């Protein structure tokens, strides 16, 4: 494996990521009598087991199966959303989300500016499977929140752990805007944490200080965060370099100040993303922090993501923004 | 006997192909003969003639509104304008047929459904006109139209879109058990995008109260109807989704009426979608003629009434013209509003960065028109 | 008489709705029962005996495939497989009716089209593991097969994708004016996709030259047709579109046969769409055990006769196994390749950092694995 | 209006923007037999003229009316240019390229890729009408480039004038690989040049300097050129600033070293597009100038562009990246 996944509000149990949206679902359709959960086989529970159970616990009719259409899916929640239930709709995986671009972007985002707020979707969320997973391939490893990113009216939101994933699920589901929930596939059966049993809320459009540093700030989300919490502990052993690990969590709108805040005081920034370089939504961050830190910038912010390829199969070793990239980025930044 | 989980039938033991019935399509309803007599007394609706007079005030306002706003677009007053000639027909008889809260989407020729349900002439204008009267803040392109008081979802450019969305709020519905119906208008050109046969599936599948009601009249834009599909038209789709369908005379206001009369009546019981494809012309043997025929056949209008009408609805029209023409813009901060729910801080940041350059550079922006 | 240009039809003076014929649906064409026996001569293709038996030979190899190559994912070897079980004569069937040069278009049970146009087992195993051998460098997910030689365009993830361009090969070939044709495999699920709705259309306006095949098989992985789809299958679309279709029995080789050759023979003559369905069972009264029946009343085929081609297909299959797991995999600069015809240089400089990098860091790499 | 449009080959003749893109699409199908136009209501010369007198002249098999699709006017294209046919699609409007985001995304971009180069759809182009053009509103005023930037293996041309756009739309039509051609639709109509009437080549991936200047470099594409032009312009009368004006053309994959090798020289950048900010491609000129150039800034890059919104009807004049709002951010930059 690449990475290595790592460690208020009541009663806790243990859960790995697929069991916490699990349960973020359960405490969102108990509380909220109008949610429903549909998209392509979430009846029997799931290809990934996130909807297991809630069809008998919840009803046929509010945990149910649409036919095999994602466009279709995403135009049904929009239209659920218009009446004020609350739609929580599945995309099988985020490499299948593209057939709905068009009700995503054209429609779901501008339908309350359009309308002058007489109509809204803001009770839709859209969750999907994303990133790699080591043998995914072109179709079944995708990150597309850069795509998104340039939507405005839509939130992209990108959990890096169980206790994560169930705030920032329960955080999309209540928020009042369409949001898309991106969950990393490669942690749904990787390493278990406490997860409070009850409802709770992360918030949206801020990023997580998840370690202090002075020398360096590295921002990254999803799986990628695990990934640099190796490196800044690679860097302080080899290199007695102090590094600020920054989790974004959400994409778009994100959070510039905590991100600025932090650059402001190390002078150095590596973002990093499996999502490929050209456009990818590093290239935002970058320019902003660029923009509003200039003359505390000691050197070249530095992206290390993805190449600008499709997602191979045979050569994901290769492909990805692992650990020994970050790192060699970091030690030639530090050096600059 | 077969035991095949996807489809119920027999076994056939010779090589056959099934054909399609062009040639011989899906017959046409209709209610009201081109001199306005009703054809088969079983199929009257007897209206009420209040009711048939609002139909017909309904038709021609709309058809007023249109002469003036189409000239106004020629003239780049407005910017865009899509009639409803020949559609005045399909829209007021059907919106007669739903109960006033039934949930409506559509695109560019549905303004009669508003009218019908007496949406002001001041707000249609309002729209077209992008003034601090249109509860859309200018944001649209004119004749996207919306109205939440009266359960008319804001119209979009893109084609097509509301279907789906139109089956995921009649599955609301549903479950709000509201004996709410929703009806989902679309022209001939529009039911060719994915985006309808997901709509057509998704309501058959999941057993939806709607109406697709799909007007055909032969052209989208310049493409006619041999370039768009080769079946008998959007009709004939319906029964291979399991849709109950039907094919009416959209110059006959009250064929439009009792189709849409009892689709709803059986899609709200039966919770199963129903599709009526509405013939009609273009034209942007009238809807409106035929209906006038008809009245004058009770002694429900004359030609003195009728010229009245005329200079009434005239008037009307050329009041909210007029008073539309006059009042200002929007306040420019309202570009930033409504993106999301609440207004992002870095999107107040953009909000601001444009107050602060108007400011300094407002000469040469159009200020003094806009609110504020 | 009607005077609309959207449809040719009469009026009709009653209103009535037209009802979907869903219990009595379409007959499935059936040539030969569960006992191998032709049930009506008239409709036997009587293929030559060698023919037939590279037809059981195919399909029996590829299941004898499956077993193997299932397993091995099972155990990881390698990453991901879908198997042929159930669907080896919808597929030797429809393929053995086809002219070589027949473009196909399909995604994940398709491989037996491939087994029957001699495609190497060293090539279908090259493809699962990714080893250097494989002409698609080893950047899918395994059963991600094509090859140009063979007329069958590489299968990708999304479902439904290759429909709508499949009819845009068609009607290149028309144009290029072929004697040509073009098949497109999909299942039930992936007819419920936007794409699927955009092909059959656009194959029935343009005049198209291609068969649609559906493979029902009742299930898209958890979802029961019922949940699909409420008209009778997919057949019954195609008449809404003009196209024409049957229902065949995809247990039945010579059904599936029949059929194809006659859509083959139709399309290409004149430039029309087909569409197929074939009803089949979720197992991954089996085509393999009809056809060896078939075999058996001819006195084509025996006892010793499959217990020897049993073992020969074993061994062909495992030399073939051993062989492709041990190939390196391809070079690392294969990543790079092929994103754009040239290598455009910014792209170029990714490359020669990746190589930089493994200059320093190697050892964490599996270099050792792939080629050079 | 908010532009003016200003300024070997053999005989020209004077054409508009959409005259230059018929010239370009005579001239393909006058020496490719293959070639075909296709879309909606492309026969009778398209709603944009673009196709007027093209079916007369080559055939009704030539150019021809496809139902409205855009999934699968682009799927269809595919297909025929996966037979080696030159398959030219036209989607009428860039806003409603959506429909078609994942034939595009998933499909053409990978398909050399994906098959080992086995099969390949290069030899099809994409047209499309763009930006804005004073009162199209949310739907017909769009600038997707920033969406497509982000997917390795197609390619994204934007012309500024009717000269660039024939030798840039003869470039992506030759071109082996599945190009989109975005018209700038406002520069139709809109004044006339001189346009060679046999075909020729502009090269893509290369920006073009068109006026050159030492103290600061702009950075546009499409009509936006001509603003940048205007702000030039004003700069130096207004400040004694010289301004190196450059049109991108090709957004992906872009022309690196001309932009860089611009800033070396001036050490300042703007860049400006129609296009929101957030995920436009100004960030990603900005980020990469940024790691190229970082010792040679002078002060931070600024990116003037569209607001994070959807494209408004009556407000357009406040929203778009006009010549104060690019003139005012310049004059900042330089007093930095
Ligand atoms: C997705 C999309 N593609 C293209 C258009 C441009 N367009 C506006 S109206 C129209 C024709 C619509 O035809 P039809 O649906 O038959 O309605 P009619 O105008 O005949 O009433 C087209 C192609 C659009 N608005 N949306
Ligand atoms: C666009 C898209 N959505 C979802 C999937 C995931 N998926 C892979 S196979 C499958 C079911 C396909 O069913 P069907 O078309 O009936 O073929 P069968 O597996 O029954 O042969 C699904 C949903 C996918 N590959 N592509
Ligand atoms: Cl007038
Ligand atoms: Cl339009
Ligand atoms: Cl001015
Ligand atoms: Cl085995
Ligand atoms: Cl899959
Ligand atoms: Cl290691
Ligand atoms: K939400
Ligand atoms: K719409
Ligand atoms: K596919
Ligand atoms: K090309
Ligand atoms: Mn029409
Ligand atoms: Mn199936």
């Amino acid at each position: 494996a690449h990475f290595t996944f790592q460690p208020e509000y009541g009663q806790t149990q243990k859960m790995n990521l697929f069991q916490s949206v699990t349960s973020a679902l359960d405490n969102s359709l108990a509380k909220d009598p109008t949610a429903v959960i549909f998209g392509e086989d979430v009846a029997f529970g799931g290809v990934f087991r996130c909807t297991v159970g809630l069809r008998d616990k919840y009803g046929k009719d509010r945990v149910f199966n649409t036919p095999l259409c994602e466009q279709g899916i995403v135009g049904f929640g929009i239209g659920i959303a218009v009446t004020g239930a609350t739609a929580i709709a599945e995309i099988q995986f985020a490499d299948y989300i593209f057939p709905a671009f068009d009700q995503i972007v054209n429609e779901a985002a501008k339908y309350r500016y359009r309308s002058g707020d007489l109509f809204n979707c803001g009770s839709l969320t859209i969750r999907s499977p994303w990133g790699c997973v080591g043998h995914g391939a072109l179709y079944h490893s995708q990150s597309p929140e850069a795509f998104f990113a340039h939507c405005p009216g839509i939130k992209v939101v990108i959990p890096r752990s169980p206790f994560q994933a169930k705030g920032l699920l329960l955080s999309c589901i209540e928020d009042k805007n369409p949001c898309i929930f991106f969950e990393p596939k490669i942690l749904y059966r990787a390493a278990a944490e406490e997860v409070p049993i009850e409802p709770y809320n992360i918030p949206l459009s801020q990023a997580e200080v998840i370690q202090e540093g002075s020398d360096v700030t590295l921002v990254a989300w999803g799986t990628q965060v695990h990934v640099i919490r190796e490196v800044a502990s690679m860097a302080k052993e080899k290199l007695g370099v102090s590094c600020e690990v920054i989790d974004l969590r959400t994409i778009i709108p994100w959070d510039v100040d905590t991100i600025c805040k932090s650059v402001i005081k190390t002078g150095r920034l590596l973002i990093s993303h499996e999502a490929p370089l050209t456009g990818g939504f590093a290239s935002e961050i970058s320019s902003t922090v660029q923009e509003e830190c200039f003359l505390n910038l000691e050197a070249p912010i530095s992206r290390v993501c993805g190449y600008d390829t499709p997602f191979p199969h045979i050569f994901e070793p290769f492909y990805i923004p692992d650990k020994w990239k970050c790192y060699d980025a970091l030690r030639k930044m530090i050096n600059y | 006997k077969p035991q095949f989980p996807g489809a119920s039938a027999e076994f056939i033991d010779k090589l056959e192909f099934i054909q399609p019935n062009v040639i011989s399509g899906i017959p046409i309803y209709r209610v009201m003969d081109r001199q306005g007599q009703i054809i088969n007394p079983s199929e009257d609706p007897h209206l009420p003639k209040e009711k048939v007079l609002k139909l017909y005030k309904s038709m021609t306002l709309l058809n007023t509104m249109d002469r003036i706003l189409y000239e106004s677009q020629r003239q780049g007053r407005i910017s865009f304008y899509m009639t409803n000639y020949g559609e005045e027909g399909t829209h007021v008889g059907s919106a007669a047929a739903l109960d006033n809260t039934d949930l409506v989407f559509g695109q560019y020729r549905e303004a009669g459904v508003l009218m019908y349900r007496d949406y002001p002439l001041e707000l249609f204008m309002a729209q077209c006109y992008g003034n601090i009267s249109d509860l859309g803040k200018g944001r649209q392109m004119p004749v996207h139209y919306g109205c939440k008081e009266r359960h008319f979802v804001t119209i979009s450019s893109p084609l097509a879109t509301q279907i789906p969305q139109a089956v995921g709020a009649a599955y609301a519905a549903k479950r709000a058990n509201a004996n709410r119906v929703v009806i989902c208008y679309f022209g001939e050109g529009a039911a060719s995008e994915g985006d309808a046969h997901a709509g057509f599936n998704f309501a058959a599948t999941l057993e939806c109260p709607i109406i697709f009601f799909c007007r055909n009249n032969g052209y989208a834009i310049s493409t006619p109807t041999s370039e768009q599909y080769r079946g008998d038209g959007i009709a004939a789709r319906g029964p291979g989704y399991g849709i109950m369908s039907i094919r009416v005379d959209g110059n006959d206001v009250f064929a439009v009426y009792n189709a849409t009369k009892e689709a709803r009546r059986r899609a709200v019981a039966e919770n199963q979608p129903f599709l009526i494809e509405a013939m009609t012309y273009r034209i942007g043997d009238h809807p409106i003629s035929r209906l006038r025929h008809y009245l004058l056949s009770q002694g429900w209008w004359d030609e003195e009434q009728e010229k009245a009408w005329r200079k009434q609805s005239r008037r009307k029209v050329m009041e909210a013209f007029e008073q539309a023409e006059r009042k200002p813009k929007p306040n420019p901060n309202l570009l930033f509003s409504d993106v999301y729910q609440e207004m992002p801080a870095q999107l107040r940041k953009q909000q601001e960065s444009l107050a602060r350059h108007l400011q300094t550079y407002g000469e040469h922006y159009p200020l003094d028109h806009f609110d504020k």
